[PDB]
Formats: structure tokens, C-alpha cells, sequence
RNA sequence: AUACCGGUAGCGCAAGCGAAUGGUAAUGGAUCUAAUACAACACAUUCAGACAAUCGGCGGUAAGGUCAAUUGUCAAGAGGAGAACAGUCCAGAGGCGAGGCUAAGGUGCCUAACAAUU
RNA sequence: CAGCUAUAAUUUAGCGUACCUUUUGCAUUAUGGGUUAGCUACUCAAUAGACGUGAGUUAAGCAGAAAGCUUACUGAGAUUUUUUUA
């Protein structure tokens, strides 16, 4: 299946990001800008929190912390530098 | 690609060392295969071009041609192919001669 | 802009796309503006789907049928709804009150039927409980939910009641358009009996609550228009009575609230406000509708000129009625086939979102013949045999009328959707039409 | 006398011809030699037709309908002729052969007469056997019932036929 | 998935182009699929432009550095015996090892 | 264009008469309220039905079943008989391979009635299409496997061959008797036995 | 065709040899039945009748096949309620035949 | 059938107790055997028992011959098929091919073949003019 | 119910006229579509071409020279004809048959087939 | 190129320019092989992409794990429902 040959047909003496000699990929600008923090942050939607609200796995009543969001499973990952909530949501009850 | 035993047994009536040797074997019984091919299609060729040489001498020697013969049959809705003509030909003379007369009698009528 | 053909990304959906949150999914389903980009965009995520996306789905769906005015039972439609009947399969505990409402209202819009025990599994999870998925749910989630299971059959009357229950304290503190959904989702199903009271009380205090003034005045348009024919068909059976107050309060807010609604809904609102006079078309309220009843006749369908027909069937020798009349005549003869299109092409329909239906409702409108206007030409036949002298100036018009209804008649009756009362009815009106005709 | 339709036949193969003359002989639906399609009388289709005189054989209607008539006619039974008119040579040993195999009744007894010697064993059986010997000599030595019985069964002559053919 | 890069021919000798030119080249522009195609394969998923710091985050700070040391990276890399495979179409054996 | 390269105009074009069409339907719907081609019934062909002509068609009729063992005594008549796919000179007492016959059974007894010419030493009747009346018994004998053909094909300094081995499916026909015409001076047949056959059906 | 040199050989050393009266036989016929053709043409355009003939077709295999495949998946996605609902307009058909 | 004997005077099936290349054999002894004996009276159909070997096939005949025929891991409409080949043939093998004139028969002549005597009279009538 | 684009061949003393095939769009095809169109779905191969006919540059209106355009074949294609034959003409080979009709080419003998018209 | 097809059946007729590799093109007087037997070339690991077949879905996988690590989800309030009618 390698044909008639070629430097292909000699076998694993070419990488795959080798074009001919012009350098495409090197002729594009390199940008050093480092994202802002909160990247690393958990992202948490207020739609994710009013839903587990209305399931019954959160209190509502009570203050729901982050240790309530890690426990219930609301935040789907281990908590490493904080949790960043983003929103736009209807809630019908008031959460602290 | 053919199996061993079976090159051996068709080279088993070869001449030399195409006989007994296995890759020349196998190379002249692949020849012979490629052979047998045109062989097997010139067989109907060869043999409607004898048919066709036995109706026209059986039909020259009453005096008509192969071309008025067969023209003449197929005007008439005989459907009498060669084969059985040329077998009419050698083995019954004397059905080929009433049908070369019947078929100059009725592309004689006027 | 890529390769010079194709399109340049949009602003404010590449500012809304780049974000570091999480809801990535949802937000390519809400930016979809056809179906099968929608369902490109289910088929790309089809091993990553979550009962939030599902929701997000089912919701779209609905809006994207909706938004063109293609039939809801294509193909297109009914492939999306059950590859998420699929998820709502998977999923069916784990779907909160948001979702599981989102799927309900999304499918049963789309007019696709889940399994019924589905249906059951559905609902007793929103009420396995002491009530309080239905108490920490806002007021849209409970119409959605209502709307939904008032679909999909579900008419279990003990379901109902723990629901009606649940919702009877928070009914108060609901934004006051909701509550005719509420309603009508009451009366779908085969509750509010004596054509169960927990039911009858719900419905009865959000009558109570619509047909106050400062809040009637204060719906949006199209909800005036069925909180108007919900007062007019259950007022004297249960709640609010003939009183002039209501009816003053009615007219007042419709004369203000006339150009926000779209040509199917006048008519529908002018039949509730004549039914509520009867529990009539007063002075100076018709000669300021019926402008608009004309400009809307021009995209109208066959059962909104049904309704305006008959809105216009017991007065006709007044000029306006009846030239509005002939208005609707002649988009009765456009919508309705031949009995030999030519307005536009069928190699030209737009497989596109905005109203790509439309053009599929012309060129050959034969087609759209479901059981809907199976009996509404009958209905229409009906409302135009009331309305002689406005059209008999036109003799060609209503013979060719009287050609097409009969023409639709006998095919819709040869498909197997009319019956012989309905026939003989129908013979009757082509009958009177045909002998005004000439 | 209305030329309702074409029928249409190529006369002509498609190895050689331009491909914008085999496009129009695609689009007229011609695929194979001696094939004839009915197509319609409208100018699309005699465009078509224009544009590939050479290469097609048409005809009306009319035309054909008369053909497959006159060729029906001819086709009919008649009456056949009765014409009055009025020691094999030699075979060979083949034919003696062939005649011997097919014709006469020779092979018409019961398997226990006309039964033959067997068959020697053919080479595959002979290596097997050959195999099972060299097993025996191996693991149970020279001087076993196997290796004696064996011997004993090879020194004993056997009535065997001679192949024929060639396998 | 996409791949995305900024425009080339932008940035020096900006003098020598027009408005409407300069405006073009600040956009961005996917890759080409077959290019694109070769980095997905290769294994490619940055998704910034340069890593985010661990640090930087409160809470979340040196025991001793007031901040951190940054190093601005470079980036020439091409040789035919040791560096980048990639952009070499074969290996040169080395020069005689002393 | 010198790019190679397919153009996306069509797609343009397209897009943009489908985007106008929407604009089309309601304006002159609006014109329509506010204020090409004939075609036929689609005929499966224009050609009337030219009635084909039946031939005597049926080439093995299946008359009977032999029982038992019988013998066949030389005669001197002849007849050519359409068979498969070809044409074959016969008498009684005749072996004929063909073309694997369906519908036939070994020991049965079929009906060749495609005869195209019947022969004596004195007559030939000389069939136009047929002769009526003349019709040729056969006993089926057997329905083997013939022997193996080897089919190879291959191709010099291309490496392509293919071999494939077929047998071909072939019927033996045992020719009872000639029917129709009759020997010239009936001059000796001894009257054998006649043939045990079930005769399922019949004509005599 | 119309090569006398270059080695190989593609006519005699006579750089043709002309028509053979069989070869003009066989150009007189193919001509002839050209000519007839276009004569035809000319016919079945002076005599085609006015709302010309349209003859049956049936769909070609991809569509045929698409469809079916496209009615097998309109079976899958149906709802609950829909063949009760065929069901009842078939029964009502039949009544009022 | 040669001349309205049979030709096909024994057939012997040969099968394996556990063998897994006897699953077909075993299923067309049990359940289509009995219709083979039934349509075939006057065969004579053996049952041997080879409790390490393949399923065998061995058809007797009525000229001497005999043909082995193995059947493993055959379904039984192969199987069928197999025993339809042996019982509808004379159990010529692969090598015989026959006359490719496909035709065969004592006495072809009638009226005699044409030779240099048949038309002598008329052909000097012919050279007379 | 057709519309725009082009400045060649030819012609003219020039200015300028100006085809045929052609491109593009609309409309109509129960004409074709055992498939087509697309793919940021995946896996390739190829990137040395040759000749024949029709129109050309450079050559000698030389070269199975080299380089353009259109078409075909070979490449990767057997069969029949051309005596033999990569590229010409006919014709696109699943297999078997001692069936029939034809194409290119033939119809004195080799070598199948009319002293047909003779 | 030493065979093929033959009812040719003590002997004839017709057909038939080996294979491989490399080429625009090889019977080629281009490469290779005296024959026979044995040995002789797309393997494995880690990682990445895709497809086929699944698992789990209380998101998945690794793990002894309520450490931890790697992938995956987190949004809008968008009039729509009974074959027509009081
Ligand atoms: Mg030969
Ligand atoms: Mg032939
Ligand atoms: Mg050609
Ligand atoms: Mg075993
Ligand atoms: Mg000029
Ligand atoms: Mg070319
Ligand atoms: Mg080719
Ligand atoms: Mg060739
Ligand atoms: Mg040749
Ligand atoms: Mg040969
Ligand atoms: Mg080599
Ligand atoms: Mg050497
Ligand atoms: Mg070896
Ligand atoms: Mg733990």
C-alpha cells in the first residue's frame, strides 16, 4: 500500500509536518498573552444551582457554600484555586 | 496462488523439467491455462466456420450457393441453424437435395 | 470571512461564543436559526448530551417550528423529537422541574407523543414529594409543565389534584399572563367537570385574578385574547359574572392593544369579546378593528378567516364589511386549490428558517389539506353561504369560490377526513354559493 | 400521422467518442449497443437527437409499429413441406469408448458384480500413513505390535487397479 | 475543535499598505483543513495562547517570591541532526565527534 | 479561472434566489388579494400491442415416468429438435448432453414438441417455424456436474491473475421415439415391448 | 493516419492505401442512415402535436431507494398517538364508501 | 437412471458422535433422512459411526464405481444438494468432460452418408453442358 | 418566454465591421441520475507520460524532436481488421455452449463468405 | 516459450512473441534466477486522531479511595395543544 519508490516507500524517514521546505506553520505572529486568572476558577452556572435547588440536593434555606457545591456533585470537579459563579437565571426562592 | 499438487498433475504430461521441476511447472502450466482460454473461445469460430464450408460445398454441387441457400431458408421461415444443416449435409443427401430444389423452386417462381 | 463565499462571523454571536464559562452546548442550540442546523449541532454533540441540553433542545425545536410556518408533523421535526425522546428515556429521574417542563412543552408543541408510561414516570417525578418541586419552581416552569402534560394525553385526575394543590397558595405572586395557560391547560385535559375541586378552586381564583382591572389592562397582547375567551367560556359556570365592569375593562384594553397582534389572533379576540356581550360588535370598536381585520387578510389562514367570517357573517350590506368580505373571499380562493400554482416555484421553496413554510404554503397549497382544515372549509363554506350580499356583486368570484370549496370537499372527503354530516352541510353552502353565482 | 414519439437506438459504441456526444447519449438514457428506448416528441429530445445523428438509429412510432408488424406476419407458423425424394461408415476407438460409457447398457448389474480392485492409495494417504509410522518406530520402538502388524501388512501383496486420469 | 491563528503580513513595514489592507490583516482566520488536520492528529489542543499562571490567583501566592520570576520565551528552533523533526526532511549523522 | 478549485457561485446564486423567495409569495399574495405549461396525461407508450405469436412452446412437457428396465430398437427415422439454447439432429436410441433442463426429473419422460424437421429414407416433412404433430420423446437420465474447466486469466508485468474453476450443469436425454413421420417401407421394427411409463398424460 | 516516416509504421511505405470499394460500401450506409435520421428529425419536428406526449417513468433506483429509506425512518420516529390517528380516517374512509 | 435401472444402488453416511463439523449431519439424519428414504425407495442408505472423523459421504454405484464425498461443516440443504449430485448422476468425476458435440448415438445415417457414389449420375449430366 | 458578455477567423486603404463554436443567468423537462453533490470525516496514490487526428510557437511549414490548445486511445484494455503492430478503425472481456444477428473489414486461392450488379 | 482446442484418436489441423522488476513504451539484444529443499521483510511499547463494538450515565476513565489527576456538562423565558360554532 506505499507504491512505487519513493522516500514514503522507505518507511519512517519523514514527519508528517514536513511540507517541502516552506515553513507555513512558522509564518504566523506568536502571542505571549497570558489568559487572566478565573480560567483556573471552577466556572458554576446559577441554572446548574437552581436545578440541583429544585431536585432537593441543596438546602436553600440554609447558606449553601462551596463545601455543599462539592458535595452534592454541583461542581463536577475537584475544587483547586475557587469557584466562579455566572448567571442570568429565574430563581424563585431567595439563596445565600 | 494454484496449489502445488494441482500444478504437479497438470504438468504431469509436460516435456523435460517442466515435468518434475516445480517453478518451471508453474510457470508453463499458467501458460497452458492462458491457452486453454483462447482455445475454448476460437472452438466456435473453428467449428461454425466447418459448417459453413459443409453447407456451401453440398450446396455447390446442386448447382446453388451457400448465400442463395441460406437466404433462401430464412425467406421461407425455416429455422434450420447450420449446425443441423451441415450434419444434413454429410449424413442425409438426399434431404439437403430436395431442400436446395425446393428452395430453387420457390425463389424460381418467375 | 474564510474562502470568499462564505460568512463572515457575526459580532455579537463570536462575543457571546468566547467566553471562559462553561454552556457551550446550549449556546450553539440557541444560536441555531434553522432545524437541521439544529440537528447538525445535536449530531456533533450526540456523546456529550446532558438533561440541561436536552431541555435547551426541546425548547428550540419548538421555536424553530414555530418560527418558520412549516407543519410541526414534517420529518425534519418528528426525527429531532424522538432522537431526544431517546435522552428523555435515559434520563427520565434525573430531570428537574426546568427540564422536565422544557421537554414536555418543547414536544408536545411539536405535536410528538411520548410513551404514556413515560408520561406517568414524568410526572410523579415532579410530584414525588410533599409538593416542593412545584414550590421552588418559578411561575413560567409551572406553565410550562402545565402546558406540556395537558399534551401528551395524561388527563389522570389525581395527578391534577396534588398539583392544583401545590400551586393554589403561590397562585397570587404569578406574573398575570401565566395564568391563561394555567387555565387552558385545566380545561384541556378533561378536568374542570360538569361540561376534581382543588382544580375548579385553582381556575376559579385565577379568573378571579384575570378579570380584575390595573392587571387586564396591564397583559401583554394575544394574552388578552384568551384570557378574554376563557372568561367568556367559564365565567357563569364557576366564576365572574355578566357585569359591566369587566366588559368596559375588556374594550378599553382592546382598543389599545389591536396592532400587537399577529392576523390569526384578532379574530379569535373579536368572537371572545362578542361572546362576552352575550354573557353584539359595539360602536366604534368595529369600524377601528376592521382596517385591520383587511391588511391582516393577506396572510391569513383558512380557520382565521373562518373566524373573521363568521365575525362578519351577521352584518354584510355595510361597504367596509363588505369589501374586508371579499377581501377574505379572495384569500380563500388563493389558499385553497384548483380544481383544474403559479405564484411561486417548488424548486425555489427555501430550505431555510425564516418563514420557509410560507412558500411552501404557495406553490400548490394542495398539501397542507391535515383534518384542521378538512373541517374548516366546511366551517368556511358555512360562514360564507351567512355572508350573501357583500360577495354576490362578484358573480366569477363566488363561482369560482363555490368551485374550489367543492373541489376541496370531495378530495379532503376521498382522503378519509370529513363525514356525512359535515358533507351534507358543506353541499348545502356550495349549493346557496353556486345558485348566487349565477 | 402524428409523430407521438421516437425510438431511438445506438448503432455506435461509446470507446472513442468525445465526452460532451456521450453526455447527450447519457442524458437520451443509451448504455448498450442494439438498445432502443421510446422517448417523447418534444424539441428537448430532438435536441438531443441533433446533436448525435450519426451515432443513434431513429424512427416514428408509426414506423416501428409497422416494422414489428410486418416481422410479426413474417414470424407466423406456416404450413410445412412435404417433399418425397425418394450401412454406417466406420468409428473410431474413442468413439468405440464414448459409445461404451453412454449408449450401450454395460453398466447395468448390481455393485457386487462389476466391482473392481480398489484404487492404490493416493499420495495424501500415503504420507499420512507414512507419518503414523515413523510416530509408532518413534515412541513405541521397532519391536511393538504396531510396528510388526505394520511390517506384516506391507510385506503382504494387494490387488490394486491403475489410475487413469490425472489425479 | 477549530484551530485559529492570527493573520500574517502585519507586523512591520505597515507604512506601505493601505487603510482597508491594515484593518484586514488584524483578524483572525481559521486553518486550512488539511493543515488543521495534521495538528489535531499530531495531538495539538492549546487552548490559550500562553499557559495561565498557577500563581496570580489570591490565595494562591509564593511562600518567599513577592510575585515570580516570568522569562520571555523565544522561539527559533531548527536543526538537520538534533532539533525539531518536523521542520527537517531527513536526519544528518553529526560532524565527526571530535 | 486557472484555481482548479470548485467556484461557490452556484451556491450564491442559489442562496440568494431562496432568500427573495419569502419577499415573492407575500407581495403578490398581498397583489393578489388587495386587488404555464400544458400537460398530458403521462401514456406508458405509443405503440399498440402487435399480439406476439405463440410458438409451440413447450420444449419438455413432462409426459410420464418410466418404470423399470427397457430397451431401445434401432429405427430409420429422424427429426431435429429446438432444444436449449441450440438445435439437434436426433434418432431413437440417442444420447443428447444439454443444457441443464428445469423443471425435468431422472425417469421421467418429456415431450420435445420444437420440432423443426421430421425425416424418413422415402419423405422429409420440411417444417415452416414447426411441423404440427411431430414431437420427440425423451427420457431425462441425468442431471450431473460436466467436468471441471479452468479459467485463468492474468496479465504480463501487472501483477494481476485470478483463477476460477466452474463445472458446468448439463442434462442427459435417452430419445424414445420419433413421432409424426413413419419409416419409409416399415420394413422391421420386431414390435418390441413398448417403454413402461406412467403416462401421467397423453395424446396417442 | 496520415503518416509516411518516423519509424514506425502506421501505412506501407505509401503513405495510405485508399478506400476499397467495401469501405465505400460501409460509408454509404452509415451515411445513409444519418441522413435519414436528420430527415426524421425534420418529420417529428413539422408534425409533433400540440400538448406533446409525456410517457410514464418510474423513479430511478436513488430515489427509490432514498425514499424507502427515508419512509423507514418516518416509521421509527412516529408518535404515540399517530397510528390510532391513520386509523380512525381509515375507518372513516370506508364508511363513506 | 441408465435405461430405467437407478444406477445409485447405495449410499453411505459416515458422522461423529461430538464432533462440531457433524452439527449439520446430525440434524440431517434426525429430521431430513427419513424424507430421503421415503422419496427414494429403492436407495440403500448406510449409517456409519467414525467418532474422531469428519462427515463422510460415500455413494455406491451400480457400474462398480464409487464416489467419497466429504461433507463437514455443511449445512443439510448442502448436504441435500451433495445427495441430490450423487443420486441424479452415473458418478463420472471432475477429469471426463464429454463430447463436446453434445450429441452421441449409434447409427447417425440414415439414408446413408453422403460419400463420392450418392450423386455420380447427375454430375456427369452436369459436365455434359 | 430568452437576455447579457467576448473583439478573435474572415473582410477593410485605414477608422472600424464581424461570425461559428463558447461562457453565464432565468424558465421548462414522467430527458438522464444501481447514482451524483458536499464534507474541519478518515485512508491513500499521483505530481517522469506517450502517440494519432484538428488547430499553433520554436525547429528546416525536418525529427516516434521539444513546448501550447481541443478530442481520443494507450498508460491501466483483452477481442476482430490493418500481413506482422502500445497510441489507427470497430468494439469495452463474470463463466460455460459444436446456438443466432451484426460493426470495422471483406466476399478469386492461402482464408469464412454471392460467375450478386456481370 | 514445447503447450492449447479438438469425434484428431500409431497422427493430423488450427491457435500460441516465458515470468519478474522498472518504464511513455520490453519477446526484447534492459534487471534477476542452474535446479530442488530449508531459512528470509510492515513487529512491539507509549502517546494522538478517526471509525466499528460497547460500558457507565448518580457525568466518564485511572486508583484501595468522599486524596488526587485527565476528559465531559452548566440556558432561554421564544403562544404553542381537542376536526369546525355561539
Ligand atoms: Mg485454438
Ligand atoms: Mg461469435
Ligand atoms: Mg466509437
Ligand atoms: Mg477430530
Ligand atoms: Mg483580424
Ligand atoms: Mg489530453
Ligand atoms: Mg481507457
Ligand atoms: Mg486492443
Ligand atoms: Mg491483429
Ligand atoms: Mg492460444
Ligand atoms: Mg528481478
Ligand atoms: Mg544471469
Ligand atoms: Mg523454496
Ligand atoms: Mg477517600
Amino acid at each position: 500500500g506505499r507504491g512505487m519508490k519513493g522516500q514514503k516507500s522507505r518507511g519512517r524517514g519523514l514527519h508528517m509536518l514536513y511540507d517541502g521546505g516552506q515553513l507555513g506553520l512558522l509564518k504566523f505572529p506568536v502571542t505571549r498573552q497570558r489568559p487572566s486568572y478565573e480560567v483556573l476558577y471552577y466556572h458554576l452556572g446559577l441554572s446548574r444551582v437552581a436545578e440541583f435547588v429544585q431536585l432537593g440536593l441543596l438546602d436553600a434555606g440554609r447558606t449553601i457554600t462551596m463545601k455543599d457545591l462539592y458535595d452534592s456533585g454541583c461542581v463536577t470537579s475537584n475544587i483547586k484555586y475557587g469557584v466562579l459563579l455566572y448567571g442570568k437565571a429565574r430563581l424563585a426562592v431567595p439563596l445565600d | 496462488p494454484i496449489n502445488r499438487q494441482k500444478i504437479l498433475q497438470l504438468a504431469s504430461s509436460f516435456r523435460g523439467r517442466a515435468r518434475t521441476c516445480i517453478n518451471i511447472a508453474r510457470l508453463r502450466v499458467e501458460k497452458a491455462l492462458q491457452h486453454a482460454y483462447v482455445g475454448r473461445k476460437l472452438k466456435k469460430r473453428h467449428w461454425r466456420s466447418v459448417w459453413i464450408q459443409r453447407i456451401n460445398a453440398a450446396s455447390r454441387e446442386h448447382g446453388m450457393s451457400y448465400t442463395g441457400l441460406i437466404t433462401g431458408l430464412k425467406a421461407e421461415n425455416v429455422a434450420l441453424n447450420r449446425k443441423v444443416l451441415s450434419e444434413l449435409a454429410m449424413s442425409e443427401p438426399f434431404s439437403f437435395k430436395a431442400l436446395v430444389e425446393q428452395v430453387r423452386h420457390m425463389r424460381g417462381l418467375p | 470571512l474564510v474562502a470568499s463565499g462564505i460568512p463572515s462571523p457575526r459580532a455579537d454571536v463570536a462575543l457571546q461564543l468566547s467566553t471562559p464559562h462553561g454552556g457551550h452546548i446550549n449556546r450553539m442550540i440557541n444560536t441555531s436559526e434553522s432545524i437541521v442546523e439544529l440537528d447538525s449541532i445535536l449530531y456533533r454533540f450526540r456523546k456529550r448530551l446532558r438533561p440541561a441540553n436536552i431541555g435547551a433542545a426541546a425548547m428550540r425545536l419548538e421555536h424553530l417550528n414555530r418560527l418558520e410556518r412549516r407543519t410541526p408533523y414534517a420529518l425534519r421535526v418528528q426525527r429531532v423529537a424522538a432522537e431526544l425522546q431517546k435522552y428523555v428515556a435515559t434520563y427520565t429521574d434525573r430531570l428537574a422541574l426546568t427540564q422536565a417542563a422544557n421537554v414536555l412543552r418543547g414536544l408536545s408543541a411539536v405535536r410528538h407523543r411520548l410513551p404514556p408510561e413515560l408520561v406517568l414516570r414524568l410526572a410523579a417525578g415532579a410530584v414525588a414529594d410533599g409538593g416542593a418541586a412545584l414550590r421552588l419552581a418559578p411561575d413560567v416552569d409551572v406553565r410550562d409543565l402545565c402546558f406540556g402534560l395537558a399534551g401528551q394525553g395524561f388527563n389522570n385526575t389525581a395527578f391534577w389534584a396534588r398539583l392544583c394543590a401545590a400551586v393554589l397558595p403561590r397562585l397570587r405572586s404569578f406574573d398575570p399572563n401565566t395564568l391563561p395557560a394555567l387555565v387552558t391547560a385545566l380545561q384541556a385535559a378533561q378536568q374542570l367537570p360538569a361540561p376534581s375541586t382543588p382544580q375548579a378552586a385553582v381556575a376559579a381564583e385565577a379568573l378571579r385574578l384575570l378579570s380584575r382591572s390595573e392587571t387586564l389592562a396591564a397583559l401583554a397582547p394575544a394574552r388578552l385574547a384568551d384570557a378574554a375567551s376563557l372568561l367568556a367560556g367559564l365565567g357563569p359556570a364557576l366564576g365572574v359574572a355578566v357585569d359591566a365592569r369587566l366588559v368596559e375593562a375588556v374594550q378599553t384594553a382592546t382598543a389599545r392593544a389591536l396592532p400587537s397582534l399577529s392576523p390569526n389572533q384578532l379574530p379569535g379576540l373579536l368572537l371572545a369579546v362578542a361572546a362576552l356581550r352575550r354573557a353584539q360588535l359595539p360602536a366604534a370598536l368595529l369600524a377601528t378593528a376592521l382596517p385591520h381585520l383587511s391588511a391582516g387578510a393577506v396572510t391569513m389562514d383558512l380557520t382565521a378567516v373562518m373566524r373573521a367570517a363568521r365575525l362578519l357573517a351577521p352584518h354584510a350590506a355595510e361597504p367596509a364589511a363588505a369589501d374586508t368580505l371579499v377581501r377574505l373571499a379572495r384569500r380563500t380562493l388563493l389558499l385553497l386549490p384548483a380544481p383544474g400554482e403559479g405564484l411561486v416555484t417548488l424548486s425555489r421553496v427555501p430550505r431555510g428558517g425564516q418563514a420557509a413554510g410560507a412558500v411552501l404554503a404557495a406553490a400548490a397549497p394542495a398539501g397542507q389539506l391535515q383534518g384542521r382544515t378538512a373541517g374548516a372549509v366546511e366551517g368556511v363554506a358555512r360562514a360564507f353561504a351567512a355572508a350573501a350580499p357583500a360577495v354576490a356583486p362578484q358573480p366569477a368570484l363566488v363561482g369560482e369560490l363555490a368551485a374550489r370549496l367543492a373541489a376541496a370537499g370531495e378530495a379532503a372527503a376521498a382522503r378519509g377526513l370529513l363525514d356525512e354530516a359535515q358533507l351534507a352541510s358543506l353541499g348545502r353552502s356550495v349549493e346557496v354559493l353556486a345558485a348566487a353565482g349565477a | 400521422q402524428a409523430v407521438k414519439s421516437l425510438f431511438v437506438t445506438l448503432r455506435r459504441g461509446f470507446a472513442g467518442t468525445p465526452w460532451f456526444h456521450r453526455r447527450v447519449l447519457e442524458s437520451l438514457g443509451l448504455k448498450y449497443r442494439h438498445q432502443c428506448v421510446e422517448k417523447p416528441n418534444n424539441s428537448s429530445i430532438r435536441g438531443m437527437l441533433s446533436k448525435v445523428p450519426h451515432l443513434v438509429v431513429i424512427e416514428t412510432d408509426r414506423m416501428r409499429y409497422l416494422r414489428e408488424l410486418k416481422e410479426h406476419y413474417q414470424q407466423l407458423p406456416r404450413e410445412p413441406w412435404v417433399l418425397h425424394h425418394d450401412a454406417q461408415p466406420r468409428l473410431t476407438p474413442f468413439a468405440a469408448s464414448q459409445l461404451r460409457e453412454h449408449v450401450e447398457p454395460v453398466g447395468l448389474e448390481g455393485y457386487r458384480a462389476n466391482k473392481q480392485p480398489p484404487l492404490p492409495p493416493r499420495k495424501y494417504f500415503q504420507e499420512q500413513s507414512r507419518r503414523w509410522r515413523a510416530k509408532v518406530l518413534t515412541e513405541r520402538g521397532v519391536f511393538s505390535a504396531d510396528a510388526c502388524r505394520e511390517h506384516a501388512e506391507a510385506i503382504r501383496p494387494k490387488s490394486y487397479r491403475r489410475r487413469t486420469g490425472i489425479r | 475543535g477549530i484551530i485559529w491563528h492570527r493573520q500574517a503580513n502585519y507586523r512591520h513595514a505597515r507604512h506601505a499598505k493601505s487603510a482597508s489592507q491594515l484593518t484586514r490583516l488584524k483578524r483572525w482566520k481559521p486553518l486550512a483543513p488539511a493543515f488543521a488536520a495534521k495538528l489535531r492528529k499530531l495531538g495539538f489542543s492549546e487552548r490559550y495562547w500562553a499557559a495561565p499562571d498557577p500563581q496570580d490567583v489570591p490565595g494562591f501566592h509564593s511562600p518567599r517570591g513577592r510575585v515570580e520570576r516570568p522569562r520571555r520565551s523565544a522561539v527559533p528552533d531548527m536543526d538537520h541532526t538534533t532539533g525539531e523533526p518536523a521542520l527537517r526532511q531527513s536526519w544528518q549523522p553529526p560532524n565527526r565527534q571530535r | 479561472y486557472k484555481s482548479n478549485k470548485r467556484s461557490l457561485k452556484p451556491l450564491n446564486t442559489a442562496a440568494s434566489w431562496q432568500a427573495v423567495q419569502p419577499l415573492l409569495a407575500e407581495q403578490r399574495q398581498r397583489a393578489a388579494v388587495e386587488g404555464w405549461r400544458p400537460r398530458l396525461g403521462p401514456i406508458v407508450d405509443t405503440c399498440l400491442p402487435p399480439i406476439p405469436a405463440v410458438p409451440l412452446p413447450t420444449e419438455c412437457r413432462r409426459v410420464g415416468v418410466i418404470t423399470g428396465q427397457y430397451s431401445l430398437e434401432p429405427e430409420r427415422t429422424f427429426a431435429v429438435v429446438e432444444l436449449a439454447g441450440s438445435q439437434y439432429k436426433v434418432t431413437t436410441d440417442d444420447v443428447l448432453f444439454v443444457n441443464q433442463l428445469k423443471g425435468v426429473a431422472v425417469n421421467d419422460v418429456v415431450a420435445l414438441e420444437r420440432v423443426l424437421l421430421l425425416g424418413s429414407r422415402a419423405e422429409t416433412v420440411v417444417g415452416r417455424p414447426y411441423v404440427p404433430g411431430g414431437v420427440v420423446l425423451a427420457a431425462v437420465e441425468e442431471h450431473f456436474r460436466d467436468g471441471k474447466v479452468h479459467v485463468f486469466k492474468k496479465r504480463r508485468r501487472k501483477r494481476y491473475r485470478k483463477y476460477q474453476a466452474p463445472r458446468p450443469h448439463l442434462t442427459t436425454l435417452r430419445i424414445l421415439q420419433v413421432r409424426g413421420i413413419d419409416p419409409a417401407p416399415g420394413d422391421e421394427s420386431a414390435r418390441l415391448p413398448e417403454l413402461p411409463v406412467a403416462l401421467l398424460d397423453a395424446r396417442y | 493516419v496520415f503518416k509516411t516516416t518516423g519509424g514506425r509504421s502506421w501505412n506501407p511505405p505509401s503513405g495510405l492505401r485508399p478506400l476499397s470499394p467495401a469501405q465505400r460500401r460501409n460509408r454509404t450506409k452509415n451515411l445513409a442512415l444519418t441522413m435519414k435520421n436528420m430527415s426524421i428529425l425534420k418529420l417529428a419536428e413539422a408534425n409533433q402535436p400540440e400538448v406533446p406526449v409525456r410517457l410514464y417513468k418510474p423513479l430511478n433506483f436513488s430515489r427509490m431507494q432514498w425514499m424507502k429509506k427515508k419512509l423507514e425512518e418516518t416509521r421509527a420516529a412516529l408518535g404515540w398517538d399517530m397510528e390510532a390517528r391513520a386509523l380512525q380516517e381509515q375507518a372513516r374512509a370506508l364508511r363513506v364508501g | 437412471s441408465k435405461y430405467g435401472v437407478w444406477m445409485l444402488e447405495s449410499l453411505v453416511i459416515k458422522y461423529c458422535d461430538i464432533g462440531g463439523s457433524s452439527r449439520g449431519m446430525r440434524l440431517f439424519l434426525d429430521e431430513a433422512l427419513p424424507a430421503l428414504r421415503q422419496q427414494n425407495p429403492q436407495l440403500g442408505v448406510q449409517q456409519v459411526l467414525q467418532r474422531f472423523r469428519h462427515p463422510k459421504l460415500v455413494a455406491v454405484y451400480r457400474n462398480g464405481r464409487t464416489k467419497p464425498v466429504c461433507v463437514k461443516n455443511l449445512a443439510p440443504a448442502e448436504i441435500m444438494e451433495h445427495i441430490g449430485w450423487l443420486r441424479n448422476s452415473h458418478g463420472r468425476g471432475q477429469e471426463y468432460q464429454v463430447v463436446r458435440s453434445r450429441h452421441l448415438s449409434r447409427s447417425p445415417s440414415i439414408q446413408g452418408t453422403w460419400s463420392v457414389d450418392t450423386f455420380a449420375s447427375q454430375l456427369e449430366r452436369v459436365n455434359e453442358a
